């Protein structure tokens, strides 16, 4: 429940090495669960 | 489909008492390879309809569904499947043909998804059993893979 706060924060992987985890998750689950909704969940900007 | 289940039961009865790399198992694998295209078509039928049952419950598909009645137009169905990207073009066309849309081109997604789940469960399970048996009793055969 507490981890929900950090999902959409711009600096999610600050210490963790994988700085592309957000895009990896978007690619993996972007089709079934919806790309726009995944972007909203992870605080992502598709145009960016 | 019930007749298919009976035929697969006959094949399993043939496989009864089979040793690893058995002659009858190898002959069955050869028969499957000879009828590869039809076997692939049957497996594709089962896979497409299971994947449809999975997709119709998906949140993206529910979003593409907008009619208060709960139905989805043919164009919306095609676009939702295209966005899912889990089907090919011909497969989506076949699904649309089977959708049984009304004169208004509206598809009852729940009924379409649930139509073939029960009729094809027995044959699907028997095919899975046959494939598992053949795979385990003929381990080193690339064709079965």
């Amino acid at each position: 429940q507490w981890d929900r706060l950090v999902l959409n924060t711009p600096s999610f992987p600050s210490n963790y090495w994988d700085k592309f985890v957000k895009r990896k998750v978007l690619d993996k689950h972007g089709d079934i669960f919806g790309r726009e909704r995944i972007a909203e969940l992870l605080g992502m900007d598709l145009a960016s | 489909l019930d007749l298919q289940k009976d035929m697969v039961v006959m094949l399993l009865s043939l496989l009864e008492g089979n040793v690893v790399n058995g002659m009858i198992a190898r002959q069955m694998v050869d028969m499957l390879v000879e009828s590869s295209s039809n076997v692939e078509m049957i497996l594709k039928f089962f896979d497409m309809f299971l994947k449809l049952k999975d997709i119709v419950g998906s949140e993206a598909f529910q979003d593409y569904v907008t009619d208060p009645r709960g139905l989805i137009s043919k164009k919306d169905f095609q676009k939702a499947m295209d966005s899912q990207k889990q089907f090919t073009g011909p497969e989506i066309q076949f699904l649309l043909s089977c959708s049984e849309a009304d004169e208004n081109e509206m598809i009852n997604c729940e009924e379409f998804a649930n139509r073939f789940q029960e009729p094809a469960r027995d044959i699907g399970f028997n095919v899975a059993v046959l494939l598992t048996n053949l795979s385990e009793h003929v381990p080193h055969d690339p064709r079965l893979r």
